[PDB]
């Protein structure tokens, strides 16, 4: 059933544009609960507009489930089996597995499906983070689950077209793109434990009919293990793009590929064992435990100062090229029309107040200024919803012509980058605005509308979410209208298709061999990987398994 | 050709950022405490 | 240039890594010294303490709301607190200002939030299980108790009081 040479001899091209476009869906359907969610936040109850618009949905909670859950677990893992595949595929120049990158997709899919439609209808109304007693549907413990171990087969079909390309390529150190994305999956693994643990153990003998409850302490002290490295697995696909895509849509090198190795070598090492710092605030669990926990999160943010450095550094060196003059002439010299290249400019910005407000919650005590009030969706909309979801925007401009033919017009650039500053100053506003509500303590996850007199602190704040809310809609909309005209013209032209991935040079260095080859050691550092593991999970999840203390589970909705 | 002056000034940046949001919370936090 | 901003690129990398350690250092120094002053009090109780949920209004410490504050010190006084469905037990808690309050907290349902506006205290309340924060409040006043954690429809207009007594 294929046909256009193009998706002849590279039918994965296929395999990433479909996965590249249920996330992209799930996308869209969320991001519309989003301006409705600001309103609240800024005092204005526009549900009344959204039971008319969707009568299917019953509370502001069924929408935040439905936001959480399409927007930060379903829209990034897709982009993310997306990029991190077909990465390193075009860098290698080798196929994957045609069959198992199919396996994948349905997996998704039906998955996706299953879990769709209990939450589609009330039947799961959990949020995001369905943390027992509240239960749902066996449908989604189930489809959520299915849709995870998807990526057991993306981890597979990688480390299977690395350990081919690496017996035909004997001595010679493992491609950039490549290593990257090995060192990603193999972390992402030994992280997807835990939500299969909890998915498994707990959540399908209770929610099928097998058990009468759940013990919330280790659901959650499990739910975590995840819930901390899978932000950095929906980090590091932008990652990808912004140290080896974009210094050369910059005009650029990447200045130190070591560098931008140590930093995913890093992310390997450390984005696991580090749950704690969700559970700060949570009984049974050691001081100690959370100390050792917030120390060591302190150090998963090394490799992000690094980045920082790296990526400045690089845009700073393409802008020196092109005739950027003084201490700021090269921010004015880079390509400020290209919103492949603004795209991801503008989120690393708002990504400077995001990983401050990451190092404030990690600081253990700290966290009880701010847990569980509206400054940590201020926090995370500029890291997931912001920078990660905007690169993925802007790479719609030069991964998807580079997928099939339909080259980008002068209509849809600047319809391209007028969404993508409307996002961006959208994202800043909300980001204040919620910022400054936690500190006056408004707590988040709460309809706050519909208690409109309860926060009279939060009043100027309130008038930021409220312009927030108006501008997220009119880049939403310029967002779905621009989504359709790229993907729905006539126009397949096969020659940019086949435009080769638009990689970067790299300034190669003497100091690379002794550094690169260490990391190259990719077996051992992946053992170093699962023994922080067992160090910082253990001591805990086993004098907790030997206590369980299981509690019927509610529905409050 | 010389002192990275422009990725210095950026990490200038970050790092007042992450000073003036963990100095403010940290008082925050004993004004609570 | 371009050989040469790969030399001098690699040692401010060089630079900037010994910063942000000695940065990130000084943070751990400035946490544990918060780790042991009378603010630390409100970090949950190690210990675990199980207890059965569904049992817990009828018997035990949470049982009748007027017994929840008991004195166990000399300048000391437990508040056994259920937080439940859309409010909590009692409410008002009285305490008086100068005095260690040892909260201790549990819930008949599902996990609910109990963040004191004005306070550090913020902590996470799991059926099954009993948080026990700890603290002492310097101003008489009422103060708010919020619950920041979803707990189903009701969520947004749980609210308690504390009444500390001059
Ligand atoms: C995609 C997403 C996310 C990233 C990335 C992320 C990063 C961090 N986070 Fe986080 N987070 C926490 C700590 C951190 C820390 C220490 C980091 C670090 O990894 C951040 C490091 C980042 C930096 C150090 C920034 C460097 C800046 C760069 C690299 C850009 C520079 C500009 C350049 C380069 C160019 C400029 C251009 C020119 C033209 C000049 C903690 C606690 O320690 C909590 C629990 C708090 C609570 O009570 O719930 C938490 C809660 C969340 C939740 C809530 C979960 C829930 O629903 O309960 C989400 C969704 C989330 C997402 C994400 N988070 N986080
Ligand atoms: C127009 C765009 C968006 C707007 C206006 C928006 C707004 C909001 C607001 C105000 C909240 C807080 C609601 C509450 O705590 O009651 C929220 C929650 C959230 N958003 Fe967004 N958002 C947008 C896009 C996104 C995107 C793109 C992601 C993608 C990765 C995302 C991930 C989340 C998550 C995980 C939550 C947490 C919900 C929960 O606590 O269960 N959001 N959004
Ligand atoms: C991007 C961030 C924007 C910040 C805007 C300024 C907000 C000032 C925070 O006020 C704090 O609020 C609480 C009042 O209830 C107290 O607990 C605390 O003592 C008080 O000082
Ligand atoms: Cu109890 Cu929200
Ligand atoms: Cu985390």
């Amino acid at each position: 059933s294929e046909i256009s040479r193009v998706y002849e001899a590279y039918p994965e091209k296929k395999a990433t544009l479909y996965f590249l476009v249920l996330g992209f869906l799930a996308l869209i359907v969320g991001s519309l609960f989003g301006p409705f969610q600001a309103l609240n936040y800024g005092n204005v109850d526009a549900y009344p507009l959204l039971k008319r618009l969707l009568p299917f949905v019953q509370s502001y909670y069924q929408g935040l489930t439905l936001h959480g859950v399409l927007n930060a677990i379903v829209f990034t893992q897709l982009f993310a089996q997306a990029i991190m595949v077909y990465l390193p595929a075009r860098e290698l120049n080798m196929r994957p597995n045609m069959g198992l990158m199919w396996l994948s997709w349905w997996m998704a899919f039906i998955g996706l499906v299953v879990a769709a439609l209990p939450l589609l209808a009330n039947e799961a109304t959990v949020l995001y983070t369905f943390y027992p007693p509240l239960k749902g549907h066996w449908a989604f413990y189930l489809g959520a689950s299915v849709f995870v171990l998807s990526t057991w087969v993306s981890i597979y079909i990688v480390l299977d077209l690395w350990r081919r390309w690496k017996a035909a390529n004997p001595g010679k150190v493992t491609p950039l793109v490549t290593y990257m994305a090995v060192v990603f999956w193999l972390m992402w693994f030994l992280a997807s434990l835990g939500l299969v643990l909890e998915a498994v153990l707990f959540l399908l003998p209770w929610s099928f009919g097998l058990v009468e409850g759940v013990d919330p302490l280790v659901a959650r002290t499990l739910f975590w293990w995840t819930g901390h490295p899978i932000v950095y697995f929906w980090l590091l696909p932008a990652y990808a793009i912004i140290y080896t895509i974009l210094p050369k849509q910059a005009g650029g090198r990447l200045v130190s590929d070591p560098m931008a190795r140590l930093a995913f070598l890093l992310f390997l090492l450390l984005s696991t064992p580090v749950g704690f710092h969700h559970q700060f605030a949570d009984p049974g669990i050691d001081p100690t435990w959370k100390m050792i926990h917030s120390v060591l999160t302190l150090f998963v943010a090394v490799p992000s100062l690094m980045t920082a450095f790296t990526v400045a550094a690089s845009l700073e060196f393409a802008g020196r090229l092109r005739g950027g003059r003084g201490l700021f002439g090269w921010i004015r010299a880079l390509p400020w029309d290209n919103p492949a290249f603004v795209a991801p400019v503008l989120g690393l910005l708002g990504f400077i107040p995001g990983g401050a407000g990451g190092i404030v919650n990690a600081s253990f005590t700290l966290d009880y200024v701010v847990h569980n009030t509206a400054w940590v969706p201020g926090h995370f909309h500029l890291q997931v919803a912001s920078l990660v979801t905007l690169t993925a925007m802007g790479s719609l401009y030069w991964l998807l012509p580079n997928l099939t033919g339909k080259p980008i017009s002068d209509a849809q650039r600047r319809l391209g980058l007028a969404v993508v500053w409307l996002w961006f100053l959208g994202m800043m506003i909300m980001a204040v605005g919620l910022h400054w509500a936690g500190l006056l303590n408004v707590p988040r996850r709460a309809y706050i509308a519909q208690v409109p007199d309860a926060y009279p602190h939060a009043a100027v704040p309130m008038v930021f979410n409220v312009l927030a809310g108006i501008v997220l809609l009119v880049a939403l909309l310029l967002f779905i209208y621009g989504l359709f005209s790229v993907l729905l013209s006539r126009e397949r032209k096969p020659e940019l298709a086949e435009a080769p991935l638009p990689f970067a040079e790299v300034i190669s260095g003497p100091e690379d061999r002794r550094l690169v080859l260490a990391m190259d050691r990719i077996g051992f550092w992946f053992a170093v990987a699962a023994i922080l593991v067992v160090l910082a999970y253990g001591p805990t999840l086993v004098q907790l398994f030997g206590h369980l203390n299981p509690v019927p589970g509610w529905r409050l909705w | 050709e010389e002192k990275p002056k422009g990725a210095l000034a950026v990490i200038l940046v970050l790092t007042l950022t992450i000073l003036v949001f963990w100095l403010g919370v940290y008082a925050v936090f004993f004004a609570r405490g | 240039d371009q050989h040469k901003a790969h030399k001098a690129i690699l040692a401010y990398e060089k630079g900037w890594l010994a910063f942000s350690l000695a940065m990130l250092f000084v943070f751990i120094a400035l946490i544990a010294y918060t780790l042991a002053t009378h603010t630390a009090g409100v970090i949950p109780a190690g210990k675990l303490e199980r207890v059965d949920p569904t049992t817990v209004r009828q018997e035990g410490p949470w049982a009748d709301p007027a017994q929840a504050v008991v004195q166990t010190g000399p300048n000391q006084y437990t508040v056994y607190v259920l937080a439940f469905a859309f409010g909590y037990q009692p409410n008002p808690i009285e305490v008086p200002q100068g005095a260690e309050i040892v909260f201790k907290i549990t819930s008949p349902d599902v996990i609910h939030g109990f963040h004191v506006e004005g306070t550090n205290i913020n902590v996470e309340v799991l059926p099954g299980e009993v948080s026990t924060v700890r603290y002492t409040f310097k101003r008489p006043g009422e103060y708010r108790i919020i619950c920041n954690q979803y707990c189903g429809l009701g969520h947004q207009n749980m609210f308690g009081t504390i009444v500390v007594k001059e």
